């Protein structure tokens, strides 16, 4: 989970990328009822503004 | 036993490492597109025991 | 054969090669899909505000 | 009863369950309802229907199933009959 | 290269807009990454082999 | 009290119509106009509209109702009190009064034709499901319609 | 684009988020913009999923 990012390495794309499906988990068209998820974090404000 | 084992192996032998795939869609019961573990995506059939 | 030349999914032979058929655009496709599966936690009727965005979704 | 009559008069009904005919008009409208088996019912007292559509459809597709059975079993039945047709050999 | 293909199928305009809404550390390398390339591709294309009064990829 | 109209009618959703109806009530107490009559019909409307008339009854806000008192008031329950009763009469009855009250507002119109409608189509398909020539006897005594009132109204339907 | 669907709805949380390509004016006709703080919305939204779950006699 991080940003945007991307005026870098190929790492940069790839956080974004999967950054998007934690979101959709979460709620974005899928929503927490037949998975469940707790999400232990070192830094909160690396994360997502929408996350 | 050693005969039933051996017997059963030449069937193993003569038998290939058959491509695993996955149904991309199935439009009917004899044209079924799958996504083939080699790249490329095939059209194929089906056995009527399924 | 007047079928044939738009661009969709076809099949072709390995080695016996033959344009053998046609086979329509909407196969190929990988991606899955939920018309209204895993329900979000809001509907239209389940929320009165966001009023003067109503029109805005209504219409786009 | 319901199920190997196609159709019996009212009247008829009466005399198969033993109770008369309006008691017996009242339990197929409870019957009806449950849905456990279809009926039709007059109050006029010509006749009681069950399962009849009343469509020429009904007696088109019946008129069939009956035949396409019927050519399948001829061709089997000759198999098993050329055993004993060899005859000086069960006798 | 986009010299050499336009070149080949020739002639081309290259119409290139320079909008430059791309960076936020391009716009400090010419104001527009685009105009960083079009730099490069302006003073080049001019000099180039015999392409000055010989032009015809604009 | 208008996000209702177009909610309940066209889009129907009552739930929403409800909840817009409550809050608009409360505005209109303060003054007197004939837009505030127009939203107690509303309220009572969307329970009637549910299939359950108990809730009709339970629910009544006396505030601008008593003040309008008349037709328009009385025209909700006794709706509500035919849907109950299952008797096309009463639904009936009251439909010819009250088409001043059906001009009034569209909201009305619209679902008192559906309440009749469906009131006649329930009560004629528990009567043609288990008889196949029933009397004539049996369907004006389960609508609670005379004999000559049910034939006439069947013929549309037949049609 | 005019289709019986809906044309590409799209959502972007960045000024970085897009590409020139797609920015380019003559692309873009429509501009959906999007508040939220309204007071009516607050007591709408409230109203209408309270009403969605069950109500109790000390609804206000």
């Amino acid at each position: 989970g991080g940003r945007r990012f991307s005026e870098g390495t190929s790492a940069d794309r790839e956080i974004q990328r999967t950054l998007m499906e934690l979101l959709n988990q979460m709620d974005g068209f899928d929503t927490l009822h037949r998975v469940k998820m707790i999400m232990a974090t070192n830094r909160p404000d690396t994360l997502d503004p929408a996350l | 036993k050693q005969y039933e084992k051996s017997e059963n192996d030449l069937k193993a032998l003569q038998s290939v490492g058959q491509i695993v795939g996955e149904v991309l869609k199935q439009l009917t019961e004899e044209k079924f597109i799958v996504k083939a573990t080699n790249g490329p995506r095939y059209v194929v059939g089906c056995r009527r025991q399924l | 054969r007047e079928l044939l030349k738009p661009n969709a999914s076809v099949a072709l032979h390995k080695h016996s090669n033959a344009l053998v058929d046609v086979l329509p655009p909407e196969a190929d496709s990988s991606i899955m899909m939920l018309t209204s599966d895993q329900k979000p936690d809001v509907m239209y009727a389940d929320i009165g505000g966001m009023d003067i965005q109503k029109q805005e979704v209504r219409e786009a | 009863m319901a199920k190997y009559y196609t159709r019996i008069t009212m009247k008829r009904m009466a005399q198969l369950l033993d109770l008369s005919v309006d008691e017996s008009e009242a339990f197929l409208s409870n019957l009806v309802v449950n849905k456990t088996i279809f009926a039709k019912v007059d109050r006029l007292a010509g006749v009681i229907n069950f399962q009849r559509p009343k469509d020429p459809n009904n007696l088109l597709n019946d008129w069939s199933q009956k035949l396409n059975s019927l050519m399948s079993l001829v061709n089997k039945t000759t198999h098993l009959i050329a055993k004993e047709e060899m005859i000086h050999n069960l006798q | 290269e986009l010299f050499v293909m336009a070149r080949e199928h020739a002639p081309s305009i290259i119409f290139m807009d320079e909008i430059d809404s791309i960076g936020s550390s391009r716009l400090e390398g010419g104001s527009g990454g685009d105009s960083e390339v079009q730099r490069t591709m302006l003073e080049l294309l001019n000099q180039l082999d015999g392409f000055e009064a010989t032009k015809n990829i604009k | 009290m208008q996000s209702g109209i177009i909610h309940a009618a066209e889009e129907k959703d009552w739930k929403t119509a409800y909840s817009y109806f409550y809050e608009a009530f409360e505005g209109y107490d303060s003054i007197d106009s004939p837009k505030a009559i127009t939203s107690l019909k509303y309220m009572l409307l969307c329970k009637i509209m549910l299939n359950t008339p108990e809730d009709v009854q339970a629910l009544v806000s006396g505030k601008l109702a008593l003040r309008y008192a008349g037709r328009q008031t009385e025209a909700l329950k006794c709706v509500a009190q035919a849907s109950k009763n299952r008797s096309l009469a009463d639904f009936e009855k009251a439909l010819t009064d009250y088409r001043a009250e059906l001009r009034d507002d569209p909201i009305i119109s619209t679902h008192l034709a559906k309440l009749y409608d469906n009131l006649l189509e329930q009560n004629l398909i528990r009567v043609i499901e288990p008889f196949s020539r029933v009397q004539i006897e049996h369907i004006s005594s389960l609508i609670k319609l005379s004999k000559a009132d049910v034939e006439r109204k069947l013929s549309q339907m037949i049609l | 684009d005019q289709n019986v669907n809906v044309k590409v709805i799209m959502a972007t949380n960045r000024a970085d988020t897009l590409d020139p390509a797609l920015l380019r004016p003559g692309r873009l006709d429509r501009k959906i913009e999007f508040p939220l703080p309204d007071r009516r919305q607050k007591r709408l939204i409230f109203s209408t999923i309270t009403s969605k779950m069950n109500l109790s006699e000390e609804v206000d």
